[PDB]
Formats: structure tokens, C-alpha cells, sequence
């Protein structure tokens, strides 16, 4: 008695539209550069 | 916005190695790569039904029924949000809502150098704190200096008073902490007590973590927050239903738990 | 993908949805896992929308120690539990995740550990119903509803029905092993043709009144 | 207004009647429009 | 509502226009077949009005087995019957005459004599201003024993009021519609809301039975 | 946009049947569901290199040698676009770019009742066109305009002369 | 009630012709252009009849 | 009396309260008296809130004369129901009358012949349910409710349950002589320990679904 | 909208069909332009 549905039944909203992406990116850091803290810096050349 | 189902955070890794300069020499190049992490969003709801004669007779004892029930609805949603923030929500059933003690990216809990602060003396507690700071310095590869960085010490509420352990000369742990680490902020939470079980004996928890990292040290365009409680909203009036001799009020809140974006800046100790 | 045909009228509804507005009762719950089911748990199901779920414990408490925060009255339900909890429904509540790489592929299956809306009672609910036998059946206004449980024995489930598949029988004809939803009635009238274990024709969706 | 409505209506009728009938009815409506144009000036 | 709005779909708006379209389907089916006329509810349609001439059988029997000459004979006999009943109340070239057909038989107007003249060409050269429409609801009107009988209805659209002095308007048929779409109301709940709409229709009324010729089982 | 990979089209099937009105009768409710179709994007590229001596020598004969190369690049990209729109791009390898002829959501490619038109007479061609129109009307449930107004019959260029 | 546009077939073209770039060398120059197309999409398959072998 | 221990949360509700919203049916009634029940009173209870009262006649017609006046449609109920009238609830509608020597003591009792609304239908009603057997019992979602009558023989009521006390009884373990509330279900899941005749063990507050 | 691109689209369409349909659509477009001329004045 029910008319056969044309589209296959499915959950309506794709997940991609229900995501909030946080501002910015987290950059991967490295070891500190502390040669200037030890022996200073000099410009001679 | 209380509505979205997931929260996504991106991490970018740059890569590039310099070579010695020469004209006519091939130009060395650089590149990058990106990874993403997602968490789910949990919505809780709470309401309140008030009748007419109920308010009329509640006002006799100088008590406002509707105000108390609305406050209790807000407090219940706050309890939901706080419990989710501390323990996630069905993290073991496949839901990706995690808490301050449940994040998969977090380093594993470690046994402290002292077996427990109940029996350890002042030297033991300060040694545990110093070893945690040592681990924090090693993990960051000397990029975060704990002397001049805002650093949070989150403690179980059952062990914060152990910061008052003194020597016969009157030197407490508090003096050593606030003189060695002036920027250190100590917070205590009841949820941090009895986090796990060893054998019929609750184990308390200590978490050392940097509040914020400067954009200079990492290059991040994000904000530098090591930990973030992603709360969609603490309170929304979902709606009201005026009926003849009663009315219903319904409120809701949403929260995605807690996210640790910098696991390298967290040290955890279990069983003090 | 799009309409490959044109019928003289629209379908009255899609399974799991509400046609008639009136007194209704629904509760939230978490989908759990048939693997987590301690006992054998024979009947297997993919958390389809138009299926009748069963209670399988609570997940109110949070934490791992003695002091646990009861954050919410949370129900932890399974697809074919004997203790009937509610027929899953309201597909617009959920988010489509796709199926096997194709993120836009159609899917009526809720992932494990997700949250669903389980109608305990409704004036009108579109449900997929099945045949409890291999013969053709006619369902009328005065027809009852019984759902397949998780522990339906292989001898009783000869047709290989899904885990929480609602069947639809006639007074005094409940297929064996099947457990009945009390006060559940088939409102609209339909006809199911003869089926076999291999064919298992998907019974046409039906308006049902629960409690 | 009402005139435009009547025009559109008789146009849709003059689109479902053979080819000679359609062309005759369209030319008649065209002539009615020109008669109205004469009446305006 | 929020989830649907995320994919640029207004759930309330699409549901409301679906309600309108469903009421339109209801109205069209009532106008074509009537509502429960078998039970004696007294709202008939374009196909089952009580004041209509008896549903005749075409001279050529079915068009499926008929050739070009049979279809031409059926159309000619229908037009001649209409002219005799109306006593020459037909405009030049059969202007205000509509020929409604079963949707499965309109393509039989493209059936030709073996020498390249279609039924449509014959209508063009004979009744150039005769409106021709085909309706899905006019197919399978009745049952012989199991074969869906297909129908042909030839009728005058409108009759001028000068000849008779009618203040009605002159239309032979009229679909009596009280309202296409009215908003019954809105009931707003705590976390959802319901909106109810309605429509009214009294079927189709035939005011000039003489200006109708019907063939069944073409 | 040019810097995209896929285009998505949504098909929303609505649902709902009316009931007779009643003051105290339960309210019927409409609904809908949605499906989506994705098609990838093919980017074609074409360029031109022009030298100074070539510019002068070609401009001597009143030919630009840079505008003609530009419009030849445009025409080549147009040929690429037309071929993509007619046959699709690498759909056999699984590129999900189907054209006017190899779309997956098309009815199965039927055979005419009269077999080939070359051996067929006038009646066979008439029968083929009639059966095509009748099938279209039956599939469409009479959503065809009067006199087949918005109906396009596209033919092979080697068989249009058979009209 | 469709709000797509009502067409049955649609040829999805991102851009007919864009100028990607110009590079100027010493005694010559290069100019490069591109275009994008997503093929053809059939949004109403019910309104199509196809015959092969005519 | 005063908070002697701070918890991590609050209780879901109190017995007699409505914890969920939805379809519900309650009717007014008068408490009548247990000393007026014809077959004496084999079970006795002090008209507590979370108790199932039953019909005991009508008091609509006012006046002792020959022409009566039906002022309002009123009914009188008794705690020991034989025909289930309703489970008394909504303790915010009443007043704290007294406790026979302590006017301000915490009491859930109603004076004899007082007002009250009794719930026939409830989305979720917080009540207390007793154990019909001396052994411990784990009540889950798929469990029914049944109330003691006043005419319950003392042999059947070995535990000495009160007159209108509600009882959970699993599905096929009904204590003898108990009167079932039709279509009543136990929503929240609790576990009651073993009890004896003297100590009983008031059942923990729990949500139930009525009709 | 633009009222010219639609006119050329209708012109292409009409030229693409058969003769009677072409003449019918051309006279219909002529009628539409005449009606717009009436509307302007």
C-alpha cells in the first residue's frame, strides 16, 4: 500500500557540514636555538 | 554552535634542510604536511514543570519554586558539562568525547619518584615536583623555560594540603614552589582524586602542564593552548510551553570534552 | 541516484519517521555493541533505523574510581535486547557518515556507541516490518507487532531475519521465539508476498501505533 | 493586470490546438494587442 | 531544523511545500474521480458525475487493434454526436472543444495510414482549433473483466452567455475549490513545533451535460 | 571553482499523504530524505611559446602569432571540454567523470523495434520514433508539454539524413 | 518544488578558459592557460529514452 | 536531617514527583478511610504518597433530600485498591499536616478524607517499590509493577507490606494475591537487597512508566 | 532578467524544431515583445 520510495532511505546530513574547524594550525616545534644566549652575537663580516 | 557533530583540529609539520650557498647551484626546497584530529559533541538537556497551586503554596514558606527549579536545571547541566570535561562521554563505546584524564594523545601516567606523598617528607614532595619539571623541560627540548612560563599544577583535592609539609626549619613545599616557580599556579580538583585503581586503594593524580606557549617558540597560528575545553554553550533556553494550569521550561547545553593539542607539554603522575 | 521513475503520488513516509502527531513517548540511548553483549547474542543487526532496540544496562556513572559522578540518566541499549526499550527513529537527528570511503553514500545504520531516539510509543510511526513465515501475509487495522530478539534460536529464525526486525503477525500467530511489543498495532493495511530465506523480501514500510 | 492575465490564459489555450489553429489564434491575439496599441494612442 | 539548515535546506519550508503538494494531489484526485461516491457521499469528479451521458463504446472497438480509419471514425462519430446533441452550438473549426484522452492512447494520434498521414494531421486539417489534452487519470477508468478501459471525453469548454442569458459564466465543467491552501495553525512546543494546513474541494460539477461525449474502452 | 576536485548534486525526495480534516483527529505529518551524487573534475591545460624573431616575422604577414596561438589554445580546450561532456574522461578506469553518453544514472541503452534504420523503411523509422515517444510519456507519467515542446531528439550525424 | 533549475541534463563547467600564467624569458615568452569540466550530469533519468543500433 | 556528606551530584527526584514530561492522566479523589472498607482491612497503610489508591464509590451527588444536586464530578478512593484508580503523586500540591506529636516532622501521609490527584498515566513517575519476596531482586527496564490490596490475606502478605505499597515482580514471579497495574513498566534499573518481615527495606526511589 | 539571452535561446530552440512549431514559437515571441511594448507605454 505504501508507494515504493524513489531515493534509498538515508540519514540526511553529511558529517562534513556538522564539523567546526578550529582556527589556525598547530606547528610542530624543534629543539631550541640558544647559542646567542650562551656566547652572544656579533656582526663583523 | 551546539549543533555541529564534531570539532576538528589541524596540525602542520614543516620540513626543510638548508645547504651551503652557491650561485648556479640547485635551489634546495622546503615543504609541509598536515594531520587532523576530530572529537564528537554531546548535548545534554534538563527541564522543569511548574503548576499554579504548587507555586501558590511554595510561596507560603517563602520559597520560589520556579526559581529553584530553574537554578537546579542550570546546575544539573553544569554537572553534566564538568563530568564530560573531566571524564569524556562514552569514550569506551566508540564515542570520541574525551576528558582531562582520558585523552588518547596524553602521555601515560607515571609512578612518581616518591611512592606516595602520605609518607614522603618535604624532600620527597619537592623531589617529585622537581622531577616533573625536569620531564617537562626534557620533553620540550629546552623550548619552554619553567622559570618564566605560566605553568599549572593540577592536584587531587586530597593531596593539596601536602603542599604544607614543613621541615624543622619552617620551609614548606609552598615556599619552595612559589620561590622556585613564581609563575606556577596550583589548582585542586575533587575529580583528580581516585582517578584509577591499583588494589582497592584510590590513586590520586597530579598534572603539570603549560597554560600557553608563545607563537614565537612554535610558529603556530592557533593560540598555543596546550589544553582546551571545547564547550559549545553552557546554557540554552530550548523553549517554554505555557499550558492552562502549568508550564514547562526546557534548557540544554553542549560540550565536546577536552582536547590536548600539545602532548609534549604535559606530565602526569598517578598514585601520590 | 535521482528519480529514475515517476509514481502517481508521494510515499506517505520513510521508515523511522512520525506520520501522526499526538501523545508520544521517546527516550535517548547509546547503541552499545552486539559484540559487547555478554551472552551468545545470535541475532546480528547493523543498528538500522527502523528496528526495535532493547535495554542492556546503564552508563550513567563516569570515572574509574570509587567517587563516580552520575552526570546523566543515560541508557545503554542493544539492537535485539529482550527488554524492549523503543523503536529507533527520527533519522534527521543523526549525521550521515557514508559507507566504505564514499562519504556521501546512503546509510540508515547508526554507528556503534552513537546516540539515538527510541520511541517507546507514538500515534503513528513508519516502521519496516517483516514476514514471520515463508507464506504471503495480509496486515490490516487489527494486527499486532512483534520484534526479533537477539537470542532467537537458529531453528526459529529459519528465514535469517535481522536482529531487531519488527515482524507483524495476526492475533495468535506470533512466529515462534519472537517477543511482542505490548499494545502495538498495525494501522495501515498492506500485503507481503511469499518469501524465502534467501530472498527475504523487505516488507513494505507501515504506519504503526505503539501503546 | 486583468488584461495581461486574460492574454496569458488565451495563449496557453492557443498552444494545445494543432498547428494551423495555434498559428491563427496567436495571430488573432497579436492583432488584439495591436488594436489596443492603436487605442492607447 | 539546524542540521537541515546546515546543508542549505530549510526543513520547515520543504515540509510545508510538501504539505501543499500533497494537498494538491488530494485535490486533483478528488477533481478527477470524486471522493467516496460509491458510499453515497455526493462529491463526484470529471469521470463519474451523475449528470453525464452514458459512457459509450467506440465504433471501432479498441484503438490498439484499430487502424487509422478506425481512429478517424471514432473521432468523427464523437464530433458528430456532440454537434447533434448541441444543435450546432460549436464555434468555427471546433474552437472551444477539448478532447481529453487516456495518457496511454495519446500516442495513437501518431498512428498513420500506410501512405503517411497521421491522425493528428487529420485533426489539423479537419478541426484545427480543437484542443487536445491527455491525462494520466483518464487511463484505466473502468474494468471490462481485467483489462483497464481507456477513455475519451469530447466536450465544449465554454458556452457564450449571449445566446441563453446565463449568469453562471458559461463553463460546462467547474472544479469547485473552496481553498487551495490554508494554514490551520501552529502549535509551538518546548523543543519542536507543529504546523497544520488544510484545503477544501467539492469535486467537479458538470453544468451542461449536453456538451459532453464520452467513449470507454478505446 | 577551478581548484576543486568534485561537484555534488542533491536529490531530496519528500513524503506525505493528506487525510480528511478533523478537529480532534491526529495531525498527519510530512517529511523528506536526501541523497547526494558526486562527480570529479577534470582540468585541461594548454600553452604557447612565442619568440621575438617569430613575432616580428609573423607580424610582417599581418598575423599576430600570439593571438592566434591564444585562440588555438582556447579552441583546443574547447575540444577537450566537448569530448569530456560527450564521452566522459577515463570513466572506464574509475574517474567518475561521465558524459552525455555513459552516465551511470541513465536507463539501459535499448534496441530499436525496427533494428537498423539502413535496412528499415519509412514505417520502421516512424515506429521507432513513436515507440521512443510513447516510452518517454509512460516513464514521465504525462509530464510532456503540448506538441512535445521541450523534447529534444538527438541523433547520430550519420543517421539524421534518414529523417 | 525543485530549486535546482529544472534542467534534466547539465554540463558542469568550472571555467571555459583561464589564463594560468605568463613567464617572460630572455628572447621568448610562454603563456599557459587551463580549463575545468566535470562532464555531464543527468539529474532526471526518467526523462530519457535511448536507442542503440539505428 | 542536615547534610552530613557532600556528593558529586543531586538525586534524580523524590517519590511522588514527575521526572519526565509527556502524555499523562491524573484525576482528583478523596482519601476516604480504611476503617470503612466492608471486608475489614487485612492490609493497612498510612495513605502515603507513592501508593496506589483504588476506587471506593462516588460522592458527586450532594444533599440528603429527594432532589439532589450534582455539584461536581467527584470520586472517593481507598489506599487498598481492588480496581486501580491511580498512584497518588505530586506532593507539592498538599500541606504538611502533622505526625501525631510532631507537626513539622517529614511525612508523606494524607489525612483521612483529604484531597489528592492520582496518576493513571505518567511519562515517568518517581515512586518507591517494595520487594514481594524475602530475597534480593534486580529490577531492570523490562519489569512490571503490582500493588498490594487491603484485602490481601495475611498468609499471602508474609512480609507485612503496607496497604497500597507498590511492588516490582520481574515478569513471571508475581507474589500471590497482588493486583497488577496494567501496562505499567519500570524505567530506571535498581537492585533491592534481601529483606525479612520485620525490617522490610523500603525500596529505593525509582522511575516507572504508567499506562 | 536580461530579456535578450532568453530571446536568443528561444530563437535557437524554435529554429531547431520543425516548421509549424518554429512559426508558432516565433509568433508567440513576437506576441510577447508586443505585450512588453504595450506595458512600456
Amino acid at each position: 500500500n505504501f508507494t515504493a520510495p524513489v531515493t534509498t532511505p538515508s540519514i540526511p546530513t553529511p558529517i562534513q557540514f556538522l564539523q567546526t574547524w578550529l582556527p589556525g594550525f598547530v606547528k610542530v616545534m624543534t629543539a631550541a636555538r640558544k647559542i646567542d644566549e650562551i656566547i652572544g652575537i656579533d656582526t663583523v663580516g | 554552535s551546539w549543533e555541529d557533530q564534531e570539532i576538528v583540529q589541524g596540525i602542520v609539520e614543516p620540513a626543510g634542510t638548508a645547504v651551503e650557498y652557491g650561485d648556479h647551484t640547485n635551489i634546495p626546497l622546503t615543504s609541509w604536511n598536515a594531520n587532523f584530529e576530530r572529537r564528537t559533541i554531546v548535548r545534554g538537556e534538563l527541564g522543569m514543570m511548574v503548576g499554579t497551586l504548587e507555586e501558590g503554596r511554595a510561596s507560603a514558606i517563602r520559597l520560589n519554586s520556579a526559581e529553584t527549579k530553574r537554578q537546579q536545571a542550570a546546575i544539573g547541566l553544569e554537572i553534566f558539562r564538568n563530568a564530560i570535561g573531566f571524564y569524556g562521554w562514552q569514550s569506551g563505546l566508540g564515542n570520541r568525547t574525551y576528558g582531562f584524564l582520558n585523552d588518547p594523545n596524553l602521555p601515560a601516567f607515571q609512578t612518581p619518584p616518591s611512592q606516595g606523598w602520605s609518607t614522603a617528607d618535604w624532600a620527597g614532595i619537592i623531589g617529585d615536583i622537581r622531577e616533573a619539571v625536569r620531564q617537562l623541560r626534557i620533553q620540550s627540548q629546552d623550548q619552554i623555560d619553567p622559570k618564566a612560563e605560566k605553568i599549572t599544577l593540577a592536584l587531587a583535592t586530597s593531596k593539596v594540603d601536602y603542599l604544607s609539609v614543613t621541615t624543622p626549619y619552617g620551609i614548606s613545599v609552598s615556599d619552595w614552589i612559589e620561590q622556585t616557580y613564581p609563575k606556577m599556579r596550583i589548582v585542586s580538583a575533587p575529580e583528580l582524586s581516585g582517578v584509577q585503581m591499583k588494589a582497592q586503594e584510590p590513586e590520586d593524580a597530579l598534572v603539570l602542564f603549560v597554560e600557553d606557549v608563545n607563537a614565537a617558540v612554535d610558529g603556530s597560528t592557533d593560540g598555543g593552548s596546550v589544553f582546551s575545553q571545547l564547550v559549545q554553550s553552557k546554557f540554552i533556553t530550548l523553549g517554554v510551553e505555557k499550558r492552562a494550569k502549568s508550564y514547562v521550561e526546557d534548557f540544554s547545553n553542549g560540550t565536546a570534552g577536552a582536547l590536548c593539542k600539545r602532548p609534549w607539554a604535559v606530565v602526569r603522575y598517578l598514585g601520590i | 541516484m535521482f528519480q529514475k521513475q515517476v509514481y502517481r503520488q508521494y510515499t506517505p513516509g520513510f521508515p523511522g519517521d512520525l506520520i501522526e502527531d499526538g501523545p508520544k513517548r521517546a527516550r535517548p540511548g547509546r547503541i552499545m555493541s552486539l559484540s559487547a553483549v555478554n551472552p551468545a547474542a545470535t541475532a546480528t543487526g547493523p543498528n538500522r533505523i527502523s528496528r526495535a532496540f532493547g535495554y542492556a544496562g546503564d552508563v550513567s556513572a563516569l570515572g574509574e574510581g570509587q567517587p563516580k559522578t552520575i552526570a546523566a540518566r543515560a541508557s545503554e541499549v542493544v539492537i535485539g535486547g529482550a527488554n524492549f526499550f523503543g523503536v529507533l527513529g527520527h533519522p534527521k537527528h543523526y549525521a550521515l557518515f557514508g559507507s566504505a570511503g564514499d562519504s556521501l553514500a546512503p546509510s540508515y545504520d547508526l554507528p556503534d556507541g552513537a546516540e539515538g531516539e527510541f520511541f517507546d510509543m507514538a500515534t503513528g510511526l513508519v516502521v519496516e516490518i517483516f514476514n514471520g513465515a515463508a507464506t504471503a501475509l495480509d496486515l490490516d487495522y487489527g494486527d499486532l507487532v512483534a520484534y526479533v530478539p537477539n537470542n532467537l534460536p537458529t531453528a526459529d529464525n529459519a528465514l535469517g531475519l535481522p536482529a531487531g526486525a519488527l515482524v507483524g503477525f495476526k492475533a495468535g500467530s506470533m512466529p515462534t521465539g519472537l517477543v511482542q511489543i505490548p499494545n502495538a498495532r498495525i494501522v495501515n493495511a498492506i500485503s507481503l508476498p511469499a518469501q524465502s530465506a534467501g530472498n527475504l523480501v523487505a516488507g513494505v514500510t507501515i504506519v504503526q501505533l505503539t501503546q | 493586470a486583468v488584461a495581461a492575465a486574460e492574454s496569458e490564459r488565451q495563449e496557453s489555450a492557443a498552444s494545445e490546438m494543432s498547428g494551423e489553429g495555434e498559428v491563427a489564434e496567436l495571430i488573432s491575439q497579436v492583432k488584439a494587442i495591436l488594436a489596443r496599441l492603436e487605442g492607447t494612442a
